[PDB]
């Protein structure tokens, strides 16, 4: 399938460490070059390091050198980033990408990205509180109800409405960081006034660091 | 090392409009440049390799040319699915170095919000706080203001404005304003209102509630 699946990325206290891995599916890694690129939040793409699995020859961006180390286990068909002495600069999403076998030196395939958050502050799990679509929220008819992830750290939260059954007119708002330094967002979905008392409308918030999975339904009272 | 200077950093063109993004390499790179499209909080996607070549599966709208050290991604017909950030990358040396990225937004006919007002939950009142939501849905352009006038007061402490990214079919943004209130704050007041003046409206339209 030519799939890259990242892992390792959580919260790290500054000076800390963190092992990132990239799973290889549907091709052998000895064949190509593997790369780690990070994208700081809001900022652009920055290359971090690469590796030829066959000989294990590796080059590294100077912004990390002597701190990060890139490695692979041809066995498992996997590549790793050991990141030591992290600074809040290093707070960023880390993608592994590949180089299209030989003489096609482009990044045809990339992982989903793993988020490293280089901060001392603790891992708060989220509150989930449903939304009331009263007589101040109907358009007469096609009306709106939702959820609200109230307090969490670090990013991110995977909200699923009716476990991905429900798609259309689902707006999940960027997280906004609170006076507290705790994240709050707001997940919403639009429905006709009559199907309030029809189907089960349940956003299933997941804060993955705090292994929390609260599945709160939205009632109209 | 070898730096790729990408302009412009920000853009706004309506559908089928012709779009040109330019990346200039501090040194000769030969044909060793590739162009990428990173959709909101997804990973980058290769459009163009070897400066001019079109990655299998990519639409033909997308094109790439070189002028020695000057490089151009063109989209003949800009489609709203095209809303992303677009990146150049050199790979002639190590490191590979990318452009500062071009963020493409889609001009669409003016579309006014769908203001909804929501209260703080009894399990939220139980937790011991009282946060209020004001959801402006699917509206263009971006710019607007959400004035909360609770019991007829204008409170600069609470206002928290999370906007969604341009929709990939309508190219309307959505916006959430949240009133940050410790339950103590909320216990007293009863009438609560959030007010909005937008480029889609000939009247600021308010959405308010009362506790029953």
């Amino acid at each position: 399938e030519v799939q890259l699946v990242e892992s390792g990325g959580g919260l790290v206290q500054p000076g800390g460490s963190l092992r990132l891995s990239c799973a290889a599916s549907g091709f052998n890694i000895k064949d190509t070059y593997i790369h780690w690129v990070r994208q700081a939040p809001g900022k652009g793409l920055e290359w971090v390091a690469r590796i030829y699995p066959t000989n294990g020859y590796t080059r590294y961006a100077d912004s990390v050198k002597g701190r990060f180390t890139i490695s692979a286990d041809t066995s498992k068909n996997t590549a790793y980033l050991q990141m030591n002495s992290l600074r809040a600069e290093d707070t960023a999403v880390y993608y592994c990408s590949r180089w299209g076998g030989d003489g096609f030196y482009a990044m045809d395939y990339w992982g989903q990205g793993t988020l490293v958050t280089v901060s001392s502050a603790s891992t708060k799990g989220p509150s989930v509180f449903p939304l009331a679509p009263s007589s101040k929220s109907t358009s007469g008819g096609t009306a709106a109800l939702g959820c609200l992830v109230k307090d969490y750290f670090p990013e991110p939260v995977t909200v699923s409405w009716n476990s991905g059954a429900l798609t259309s007119g689902v707006h999940t708002f960027p997280a906004v960081l609170q006076s507290s330094g705790l994240y709050s967002l707001s997940s919403v979905v639009t429905v006709p006034s009559s199907s309030l008392g029809t189907q089960t409308y349940i956003c299933n918030v997941n804060h993955k660091p705090s292994n929390t999975k609260v599945d709160k339904k939205v009632e109209p009272k | 090392d070898i730096q790729m200077t990408q302009s412009p950093s920000s853009l706004s063109a309506s559908v089928c409009d012709r779009v040109t993004i330019t990346c200039r390499a501090s040194q000769d790179v030969n044909t060793a440049v590739a162009w990428y499209q990173q959709k909101p909080g997804k990973a980058p996607k290769l459009l163009i390799y070897s400066a001019s070549f079109l990655y299998s599966g990519v639409p033909s709208r997308f094109s790439g040319s070189r002028s020695g050290t000057d490089f151009t991604l063109t989209i003949s017909s800009l489609q709203p699915e095209d809303f992303a950030t677009y990146y150049c990358q050199q790979h002639y040396t190590t490191p590979p170095t990318f452009g500062q990225g071009t963020k493409v937004e889609i001009k669409r006919t003016v579309a006014a919000p769908s203001v909804f007002i929501f209260p703080p939950s009894d399990e939220q009142l139980k937790s011991g706080t009282a946060s209020v939501v004001c959801l402006l849905n699917n509206f263009y352009p971006r710019e607007a203001k959400v004035q909360w006038k609770v019991d007829n007061a204008l409170q600069s402490g609470n206002s928290q404005e999370s906007v969604t990214e341009q929709d990939s079919k309508c190219s309307t943004y959505s916006l959430s304003s949240t009133l940050t209130l410790s339950k103590a704050d909320y216990e007293k007041h009863k009438v609560y209102a959030c007010e909005v003046t937008h480029q889609g409206l000939s009247s600021p339209v308010t959405k308010s509630f009362n506790r029953g």
